[PDB]
């Protein structure tokens, strides 16, 4: 089977260039065109452009014209996608894809994708805040706020508490810092006799927090 | 310029159902159309070439048909791995365009959310900011509206929703709205309500508190 | 049952 | 309309838009099915005839099993990949290129013992069906007559013995030339002797599938 | 045999065992090629007609470029993926589903000024071919007659101007209702006015592909 | 595309059992049969048997009857192949393959193969030696010596270098150890301004070395 | 029991040629036949299903034909990357059987090797053994002879060759000879030559060095 | 030139 092996995730400041690679194996690189495709978070697929590895010809979509440069190295069976002058908007997974043998254009083979996040923020540990309860069952949690970059891991009582846990997906704020929440349901009488600690962990900045959540 | 329009954008189905997904093109593209499947966290894979031809390896439970401007992707004998997002794409002319996508999801009995409200912590307040969290717990279907009203004033532009993927045990969703404010605006006001409308609720449910 | 008849000819 | 299809296999092979299923004995839509037996996946196997009835111990005989629903609908597509043919404790290997849903083709292996009234079992994934009538015989030539004839050939040669009508095809020969059949039976094989270009002797060789049998020498007189 | 095939594209489309190639102006095997040009891969493009001859500056006009060998044999299989159509320095976007090896269809882009004798360049991977007969015109309505008519409609409305017969299709309309065409030309567009239910004046709007043109008001008297 | 990832190379004693794994990803494991295929060195492909992951049914070839046991773990989407009573002849690369959707049998997707050597000799890590160069073009490389069994993998500059790379097949010495070489051509114009590392890697006994090469 | 017979077992052909590989089957298998391509060190991949149908991705330079008992695999316009072993396989009945394989090699213009010699490292020497490696670079055809000359004395029995598989881009071979000796025997001598005979060379090319 | 005739009509 064919392998479109793309390069790893990127974290560029706004205005910086980025170059995503796509090494191929399993077929002859020069036989087929190579598409690149953008997918913004929570959004659909969107064609960026293509290149013909045999002669170097390119065809861009009007939307990425001038800003994107697709190239192809036949010496190393690799296709590149460079995006000069990144904007905040440009945060997306970028796929490379081999063009189909069909008469019409299509994406026969796909790479695993490459997350290019774009943010002015620097590395920063999260700020963990308690979510205290205020029925028969009651809820509690932990606001995990203003951290960069992703990800953060969250457990309850060192992974003892698992059922009923809901750690929501991170939301990129206007400041360029991520923010997250993690909640859990517990018996209402168990509030003064059971302790509940959220174990936040942020490996990118070696930040760990164990806020205990109490009612009040 | 050629615009691909899928419908519905999402649908609910039990395992074993015959699902049908439609795809409109703004111009006649003959049978130059491809269907793809994208599960979350992964790259899309080809399902169908030439509007009707299965890709090598794709189960015969899938079948495409249609020509010109109207196309369908039927999924007989729905299987757990078939829950995913499906995209159509025309390759007739530049620019190449994809459809908006159809999310097939697991059908479940209706379930009303358990609403909880969370006042800002005193430790957050000493930092100069404030966050009021609204939790919607274990509900179905996915469609729910959440509305903040500080002292009976409908807020806008200062809250963020966040939804979990459908649960692997009870197939429910959970939502978290978050009202962000400066400490100056939090102390200026009294009542912090959180209205929640859902199909499981006969009327919108509101949870609230007062500072202090 | 044609196909059996046709099979057993060959 | 949807009631065109008559067999369970053809019914589930029907195009998806017709939305057909099998209701015990009819291809019909589910809204009009009157037993709780409607299905789009399950098809039980059934045999009604098997020829040849017997094979020489050496095997190599290809059976022809006529019936219904021998296949298995995998991923909403029928094939014979799940189909298994058991002749007792050994299995007959299917030839897919000559097999279908209604008739199967398979070569039996060799046996060393005579066995009579053996059972043919066929499983299609959902179920099994049996046929208790197959035998491993051991063909024998007791005599030939006449033992001589003209070099022109055309002598009506009578081979005599037992189990001479199993299984697929009989091929008598003399001098490597074909001894064309006149009549076949369990006990007697009549054939016309081939023309040799020399007056000489040959053993009469009978070929039954993978079984080989020699018998009396046949002299070609001038 | 090999000269059954008439075009270079058809010639290289012949099955491999036939061993056909293209020898400038003939499909023939290599042993009978008398120029040093025999090939099984190369096919140079050629245009002989382009319709319509002109488009309004707003563009949107779909061209039809008839000719030969517009494709490119990649991996021993022709398609139009390597085909490029340049209207001057801008490109007309191909419709693959309505295009073939010998005829192309493509929508022209916008122009800013009139242009006459515009060059259509087509590259097929192996070579390019040119066609200087196209124009970007700027249709204009100089006047309309008569200036008024009955609410019943049916008035013979004469539009007057220039370049009114360029592009794919004309659509005159007044009051939001269609003004059905009688005759089309460079200078005159005749049409019968639609029946209105209101007594008021309306501008006569002309639509040529993506181009829009307004003119004098037309009163519907009661 | 689908991934059939097989387990790494094995070195079993004669008479010993061996077990090759085959994890799949990209499709539903139970949908198709899984073939296993043997390939002795310089020899042809040979079908061993198959399994149906849905119910666990198996069909073995006559040659491998009784000696092979094919199984399928649906809990982890992986297929196993155990071959009891290894003989000297059984040394071969073993492939796993998904059965085709065609009506007849065929091998649709393939794993990368697993070299199972059968020898009484024990495993030994490689010994890495530099091969240093001395306005044209010049050569440099990495000698990988005295290891058992095969294979050993070699890269240059973490897989950055592809052009001019030449990794020769191992040669069995009079002693039971293999010996191998890996060279690359570079401009005389290069050093001393670029660095060149062979990243020698020997998985069968977990031995790795990255010596730098230059003449000084 | 079904026996697949391929022909030829190997062949050489120049770029752009029509290569043809036939495959006889002992029994009638209709069109239940697959062709495979195997590059060295890699698993085979399907080229053709049903004797004539290309697998998704395979160049149209490939074409299969035949039915019943005889099959062919044509490779029009031979390219350097076509260097591989090709297998036919019947899937009509158990056991599944493959053909013996056809090893295809690309013929190219003759090319003389670039000889390079590599003295043993001193880190190798304090271990007590020594190896002098001789590199022959990108040559065609594959046949190359290498002869050692220690102080002008023809060596034998203490060296092993190793040839790379044909390159898939420039269709060249590369050879690596290695003269192993004890360190004690390495000190005894001064000049270490490496004679290289090849079709591309008008005369044998020799590479050598002296210690220090 | 047959096909160009039918092509745009
Ligand atoms: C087969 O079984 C029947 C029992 O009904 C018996 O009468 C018959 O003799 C058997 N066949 C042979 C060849 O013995
Ligand atoms: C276009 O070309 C024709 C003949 O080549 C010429 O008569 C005409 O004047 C040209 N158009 C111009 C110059 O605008």
């Amino acid at each position: 089977q064919m392998q479109l092996v793309q390069s790893g995730a990127e974290v560029k400041k706004p205005g910086a260039p980025v170059k995503v690679s796509c090494k191929v194996s399993g077929y002859t690189f020069t036989d087929y065109y190579m598409h690149w495709v953008q997918q913004a978070p929570g959004k659909g697929l969107e064609w960026m452009g293509l290149v013909d590895p045999e002669d170097g010809e390119t065809i861009y979509a009007e939307k990425f014209q001038g800003r994107v440069t697709i190239t192809a190295d036949t010496s190393t069976d690799t296709a590149y996608m460079e995006l000069s002058s990144l904007r905040s908007e440009d945060t997306a997974v970028y796929y490379c894809a081999t063009d189909a043998t069909t008469p019409y254009w299509g994406m026969m083979w796909w790479g695993q994708g490459t997350l290019v996040t774009v943010s002015s923020a620097s590395t920063k540990g999260p700020s963990v805040f308690p979510l205290a309860p205020s029925g028969g069952t009651a809820a509690l949690g932990c606001l995990v706020k203003d951290y960069f970059p992703e990800p953060v891991t969250v457990s309850w009582n060192s992974g003892a508490l698992t059922s009923g846990v809901h750690t929501f997906p991170a939301v990129l704020q206007s400041s360029g810092l991520y923010s997250l929440s993690s909640v859990v349901t517990v018996p209402s009488s168990s509030l003064g006799t059971q302790t509940y600690i959220c174990n936040v962990n942020h490996k990118p900045s070696n930040t760990k927090v164990d806020k205990k959540v109490e009612p009040k | 310029d050629i615009q691909m329009i899928q419908s519905p954008s999402s649908l609910s189905a039990s395992v074993g159902d015959r699902v049908t997904i439609t795809c409109q093109a703004s111009q006649d593209i003959s049978n130059y159309l491809n269907w793809y499947q994208q599960k979350p966290g992964r790259a899309p894979k080809v399902l169908i070439y030439d509007a009707s031809n299965l890709e090598t390896g794709v189960p015969s439970r899938f079948s495409g048909s249609g020509s010109g401007t109207e196309f369908t992707l039927t999924i007989s004998n729905l299987r757990p791995d078939d829950f995913a997002t499906y995209y159509c794409q025309q390759g007739d002319s530049f620019p190449l365009t994809f459809g908006g996508g159809t999310k097939v999801e697991i059908k479940r009995a209706a379930a009303a959310p358990s609403v909880f409200i969370f006042p800002p912590s005193d430790e957050q307040l000493k930092s100069g900011t404030a966050s009021v969290v609204c939790l919607l717990n274990n509900f179905y279907p996915r469609e729910a509206k959440v509305q903040w009203k500080v002292d009976n004033a409908l807020q806008s532009g200062n809250s963020q929703e966040s939804v979990t993927e459908q649960d692997s045990k009870d197939s429910t969703y959970s939502l978290s709205s978050t009202l962000t404010l400066s400490k100056a605006d939090y102390e200026k006001h009294k009542l912090y309500a959180c209205e929640v409308t859902h199909q499981g609720l006969s009327s919108p449910v509101t949870k609230s508190f007062n500072r202090g | 049952t044609r196909e059996c008849k046709e099979a057993l000819a060959k | 309309g949807c009631r065109h299809f008559q067999s369970c296999s053809q019914c589930l092979s029907a195009p998806p838009f017709v939305q057909c299923g099998w209701c015990h004995d009819k291809c019909v839509r589910s809204e009009e099915c009157l037993s709780g037996t409607w299905t789009q996946q399950i098809c039980l196997p059934a045999i009604y005839k098997v020829f040849p009835n017997s094979a020489p111990l050496e095997g190599g005989t290809r059976l022809t099993i006529c019936g219904w629903d021998f296949g298995f609908r995998r991923n909403n597509k029928f094939d014979l990949k799940k189909t298994r043919v058991l002749l007792g404790n050994e299995s007959c290997t299917l030839t897919l290129s000559e097999s279908t849903m209604n008739t199967l083709k398979c070569t039996v292996g060799p046996a060393m013992n005579k066995h009579f009234n053996m059972s043919i079992i066929i499983s299609n994934g959902h179920g099994t069906t049996q046929y208790s009538t197959f035998s491993y015989v051991d063909p024998v030539i007791t005599s030939i007559s006449p033992k001589y004839g003209p070099m022109a050939g055309g002598t009506l040669l009578t081979l005599t013995g037992n189990y001479l009508n199993s299984g697929n095809s009989r091929h008598i020969s003399i001098g490597g030339k074909t001894c064309t059949l006149k009549s076949v039976s369990n006990s007697i094989l009549e054939c016309y002797t081939p023309a040799q270009t020399i007056s000489t002797e040959f053993a009469v060789k009978l070929k039954i599938d993978l079984a080989n049998r020699e018998t009396s020498i046949f002299s070609y007189r001038e």
